[PDB]
């Protein structure tokens, strides 16, 4: 097992996010290649659920429901967080030899 | 042998998915303009149901491209053959050795 | 995942609602919109099997008129029977199908329907509209009788104006088909008589029209002791539903024979505003129900009513005809629709801006007094009683109203003009349209609003019927306002289901 | 394992049709069936005497019924689960 992290990076590189973060947040202090995105809390099942949930563009019955991180009542570019971590918890192997 | 055969929609499944998307969006499925003609109705609750479907035999006005059910993965895949033959001769002595 | 519930009951903030593709009370298919209704009563199943025209926003350029059927025992619950009459070919005469009629002949036990096929880009020598017939053995599958092609120019009528074949059977056993066509530049309802629905003889001109106007979907029937002809005006300025009264068929024919203009009542035969078109009636033997289509609005905006004419197609609306002792006809809420609402919702006041006073369940409002109630739901029934100081007051009910609502859509019952006006109040202050009715002499009004999703029908003391398409109405507060007189509202009840 | 069993073979060709006592020329590129009448024939009642499309192919038009061909008529030929559209037109010869 291992843990990977980036400590120092140029500001422009961190901003464009070619090494992680998708250009939204700096990858500094996180695993290399980590991606920042939205959170899908199921899908809408009724107009009542759609109305109860915070407003967002394209909201409709049967569409993906996105969690409001900041609880501002609107889904926008600020409702993103670290969700992808391309580092396994642990990798193992087993070999058995019988004669 | 190819084991990770991705399950893709056949002709009937593709037509059914097209009809479902059209009725979900509220447009007329018969307006797909892809040679598909759908016989469909409504249930007691008003949810659309698809009784049947038909297809134009030729996808083009020139009658040069007949419609058919094709398994693209099976068509492009096969059963691969692996052959290996190794022959090694070694001869070692305290005064000299070779392999 | 945990769902978050917002306290709808307690906040008067304006909310952006959304409508569903399918409607429960006022039937509308999830795909497309309903056009001109085709009411019909099945003598076998003892129910109502109303057909209609399917319309889509991206209509095909050549043949755009699918026909679907709706089956219902009453005016509340509806079911879809699927497509009945397939759209014609590009070059066929039935590419576009107009409004028609339907009868069930018991001699051969067959359902015969008559429709109007419209040729796509017709030539000069080709008739633009031709009446055709389809036959069904069980109202499930239909076959178009290709041997029948009735031409308007055969009997000297207009080639390009031959619409709405309404078929009905008299007591003598012969069938009559009425066509609202044009003859020598004059509007004429022409009658064709038959005994087997296969050979038709033109029995001259059944009626003439009124200042060379055009009517849509004529329907002649008898209600007890009077004969009524109900029709929809094709004129853009009017674009509403009118009717005539007559003691006998001969009396009705002699009525407005040559510009006589014998209106049935003081309201010129008005029944509903521009939000109700192609109203056609059908009877089950004890009750008379009329079906029409309330049009939609461009950009789902209530303010944009539509220049010249409103948008075609919309939502199916069913009302109950009411016959008085003087022969006047008024639209009433169906009993099934009225009884569908079961649960009751408590009402309360959220806004106090004017100088009204509150005394229990009774509220007194003066000039500039407006009181805002709680939010509505998808289905609502608001019933109350209003007593006015005099017979010249201007009270009103406003929907899409809230504390921060920039604009609201109001219906003002003006007693001085003796009518009601649907207008866009707030930051626009734009008057949309109106509808006339009879002001009661006791200054008493029984206001009942039945709202399904976006369509709303308001009944005033069983005399005024007013249909409106108000988007964003559901889950929004509604208000009562007064402008010139004094009003007293009581018995405010809200029912939902 | 992958086929949907929708019998896509569906021979929907049209060999020849005859209205009353007149044969029709069939063009497959534009899906047209042209029938000419000797500039005096009544073109409002024509009985579909014979037509042969293919094996297992069904058409909306029946045999023995009379049709009006004053305008082009759309004919749908269905075999199995596939369909094909033709336009039958009749011309009064000039
Ligand atoms: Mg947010």
């Amino acid at each position: 097992t291992y843990r990977n992290e980036i400590l120092e990076l140029p500001e422009t590189v961190a901003a464009n996010g070619k090494f992680g973060g998708n250009g939204v947040k700096s990858v500094v202090g996180h695993t290399y290649g980590a991606q920042v995105g939205y959170i899908a809390d199921g899908i809408f099942k009724s107009q009542d659920e759609v109305d109860n949930h915070a407003t967002q563009e394209g909201a409709a019955v049967g569409r993906i429901r996105y969690r409001d991180i900041d609880h501002n009542g609107v889904i926008d570019e600020r409702d993103q967080n670290w969700i992808y971590d391309p580092t396994p918890s642990f990798s193992y192997g087993l070999n058995i030899y019988l004669e | 042998m190819y084991q990770s055969k991705m399950n893709v929609l056949n002709t009937e499944q593709y037509g059914r998915a097209m009809w479902q998307a059209y009725v979900n969006d509220g447009e007329n499925p018969n307006g797909n303009a892809l040679g598909y003609a759908y016989n469909w109705g409504y249930n007691a609750d008003g949810n659309p149901v698809l009784y049947g479907m038909t297809l134009s035999k030729y996808l083009d006005s020139k009658n040069t491209m007949p419609v058919a059910d094709t398994d693209w993965f099976d068509e492009i895949t096969r059963t691969g053959v692996i052959q290996q033959y190794n022959l090694s001769v070694s001869n070692g002595s305290e005064k000299g050795s070779s392999f | 995942p945990i769902l978050t519930q917002k306290n709808w009951d307690g906040t008067a903030t304006y909310f952006q609602s959304s409508d569903e593709h399918g409607f429960s009370m006022y039937y509308k298919p999830q795909v497309g919109f309903v056009g001109d209704p085709m009411p019909f009563y099945d003598p076998v199943a003892k129910d109502f099997k109303v057909m209609y025209l399917q319309d889509y926003r991206p209509n095909p350029e050549a043949t755009y008129h699918p026909i679907f059927g709706v089956a219902t025992k009453d005016g509340a619950t509806y079911e879809s029977l699927g497509e009945l009459i397939s759209c014609g070919g590009r070059d066929e005469q039935d590419a576009a199908i107009g409004t028609g009629g339907t009868i069930y002949n018991p001699a051969d036990k067959l359902y015969y329907t008559f429709y109007t096929g419209n040729k796509f880009k017709p030539s000069s020598d080709q008739n633009a509209q031709v009446v055709m017939v389809a036959t069904s053995p069980d109202f499930k599958t239909w076959t178009k009788n290709r041997t029948f092609y009735l031409k308007g120019d055969t009997y000297g009528y207009d080639k390009n104006d031959f619409r709405d074949p309404f078929l009905f059977q008299t007591e003598d056993g012969v069938y009559h088909m009425l066509i609202a066509t044009r003859k020598n530049g004059k509007g004429h309802i022409a009658e064709f008589t038959s005994a087997d629905l296969k050979e038709w003889e033109s029995a001259g001109t059944f009626m003439t029209m009124m200042w060379d106007r055009f009517y849509e979907c004529p329907d002649v029937f008898k209600m007890g002791d009077w004969w009524y002809l109900i029709y929809s005006e094709q004129a853009s300025f009017m674009r509403k539903v009118q009717y005539f009264k007559g003691r006998t068929l001969e009396d009705l024919k002699a009525t407005t024979a040559n510009d006589a203009g014998i209106w049935p009542d003081n309201r010129e035969g008005m029944l509903d505003s521009r939000a109700f078109y192609a109203g056609k009636t059908a009877s089950d033997g004890t009750n008379r129900y009329i079906w029409g289509w309330c049009p939609t609005r461009a950009g789902n905006d209530n303010g944009n009513v539509g220049d010249v004419e409103p948008e075609w197609a919309g939502n199916l609306v069913a009302q109950r005809l009411i016959q008085h002792e003087d022969g006047t006809l008024t639209l009433g809420v169906p009993d099934a629709i009225d009884r569908k609402y079961t649960s009751a919702q408590e009402v309360k006041v959220m806004a106090k801006d004017g100088n009204m006073i509150e005394s229990g369940k009774t509220y007194t409002l003066g000039e500039g007094a407006s009181v805002i109630f709680n939010r509505l739901k998808v289905h609502n029934k608001i019933s109350f009683t209003v007593k006015t100081a005099s017979n010249t007051d201007r009270f009103g009910i406003s929907f899409v109203r809230g504390t921060d609502s920039a604009s609201w859509y109001s219906i003002h019952v003006n007693a001085d003009e003796g009518k009601a006006n649907f207008e866009k109040d707030g930051d626009d202050a734009k008057y949309l349209f109106d509808n006339k009715f009879n002001i009661p002499a006791d200054n008493e009004y029984r206001v009942t609003i039945y709202s399904d999703q976006s369509v709303c029908v308001t009944y005033i003391n069983d005399q005024l019927s007013f249909t409106n398409r108000i988007y964003q109405m559901q889950k929004n507060p509604w208000s009562l306002c007064c402008y010139k007189g004094e009003i007293t509202v009581s018995d405010v009840q809200v029912s939902t289901y | 394992d992958f086929k949907s069993g929708l019998r896509l073979d569906g021979d929907v060709w049209v060999n020849s049709i005859r209205l009353d006592e007149y044969a029709g020329t069939v063009d497959y590129q534009n899906k047209a069936i042209v029938v000419g009448v000797p500039y005096d024939y009544d073109i409002t009642r024509m009985v579909v005497t014979e037509m042969n499309l293919s094996e297992g192919a069904k058409a909306s038009i029946a045999i023995g019924e009379t049709i009006d061909f004053s305008l082009p008529v759309s004919l749908t030929v269905k075999n199995g689960d596939v369909q094909m559209s033709y336009t039958i037109t009749v011309k009064r010869d000039e």
